[PDB]
C-alpha cells in the first residue's frame, strides 16, 4: 500500500496473511473455514495466519493454520489475469471474535464513486521498495467502466474493475495480492495487479468478487 | 507475458511467472 496509513492492531479482523516461511500474499476469511484470496498466489505448503497486526513478532491474536485445500478457478487464465481468485480450506476452523472475524460476501455490485478499503503489507514505495512490519490501509474510490477501459486498453474484463488515484501517490503494490478490497462492508475486489504502484493514469485492478458469489457458495458446499 | 508478470500484485513467484514465460 503507497500513500495509505498504519490501519491500528486488528482493525481490519478478516485481513490474512499467507506465509511459507515468510509473507508472500494477503486474503480475506469469508467464513471459520475459508478465505479468499488471488488464484496468481496459488502454491503448496501455505500456512494461514489470522488476527496479525506486526507480521515480524509475535504479538497476542494470531492463530496459525495450514490451509488443507486450495481451489484456484477452472477458467484462471495466467495470461490475462481473468478470473484471479482462490479458496483456501483451513485445516481446522479458526476461532472467531471481534479481532479475528469474517466478512461478508457481496449481495450487489459496487458502483463508480463508492469508497472502499484495501488493506496489506506489500510495498509502500512507488518507486524503489519498502516492506512494512504492520497492516497499512487506503481508502480509494471504484472508477467508471469508460475511465478503467480507458487507463488499460483491452485488458478489462467483466470480471475486474479499477478503483484508485488517476493523478499517482495512493494504490496497492507487490505483496498486497490475494488482499481484500471492501466497500459498504462487502468484500467486492481482490488485490490483483496495474501496472506499476501509484502511477498516473495507471490506477490498481481488481478481481470483481460480486461475479463470484454462486461459484464461491457452491465450491464450498461441495468441498 | 512478462511485462503482465511484473503487474501482478524480486520475490520467487514474480520470478517463477518471469521464468515461465
Ligand atoms: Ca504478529
Amino acid at each position: 500500500i503507497v500513500g495509505g496509513y498504519t490501519c491500528g492492531a486488528n482493525t481490519v479482523p478478516y485481513q490474512v496473511s499467507l506465509n511459507s516461511g515468510y509473507h508472500f500474499c494477503g486474503g480475506s476469511l469469508i467464513n471459520s473455514q475459508w478465505v479468499v484470496s488471488a488464484a496468481h498466489c496459488y502454491k503448496s505448503g501455505i500456512q494461514v495466519r489470522l488476527g496479525e497486526d506486526n507480521i515480524n513478532v509475535v504479538e497476542g491474536n494470531e492463530q496459525f493454520i495450514s490451509a488443507s485445500k486450495s481451489i484456484v478457478h477452472p477458467s484462471y487464465n495466467s495470461n490475462t489475469l481473468n478470473n484471479d481468485i482462490m479458496l483456501i480450506k483451513l485445516k481446522s476452523a479458526a476461532s472467531l471474535n471481534s479481532r479475528v472475524a469474517s466478512i461478508s460476501l457481496p449481495t450487489s455490485c459496487a458502483s463508480a464513486g463508492t469508497q472502499c478499503l484495501i488493506s496489506g503489507w506489500g510495498n509502500t514505495k512507488s518507486s524503489g521498495t519498502s516492506y512494512p512490519d504492520v497492516l497499512k490501509c487506503l481508502k480509494a474510490p471504484i472508477l467508471s467502466d469508460s475511465s478503467c477501459k480507458s487507463a488499460y486498453p483491452g485488458q478489462i474484463t467483466s470480471n475486474m474493475f479499477c478503483a484508485g488515484y488517476l493523478e499517482g501517490g495512493k494504490d496497492s503494490c507487490q505483496g498486497d495480492s490475494g488482499g481484500p478490497v471492501v466497500c459498504s462492508g462487502k468484500l467486492q475486489g481482490i488485490v490483483s495487479w496495474g501496472s506499476g504502484c501509484a502511477q498516473k493514469n495507471k490506477p490498481g485492478v481488481y478481481t470483481k468478487v460480486c461475479n463470484y458469489v454462486s461459484w464461491i457458495k457452491q465450491t464450498i458446499a461441495s468441498n | 507475458c512478462k511485462v503482465m508478470c511484473y503487474a501482478q500484485r524480486s520475490p520467487e513467484l514474480l520470478r517463477r511467472c518471469l521464468d515461465n514465460c
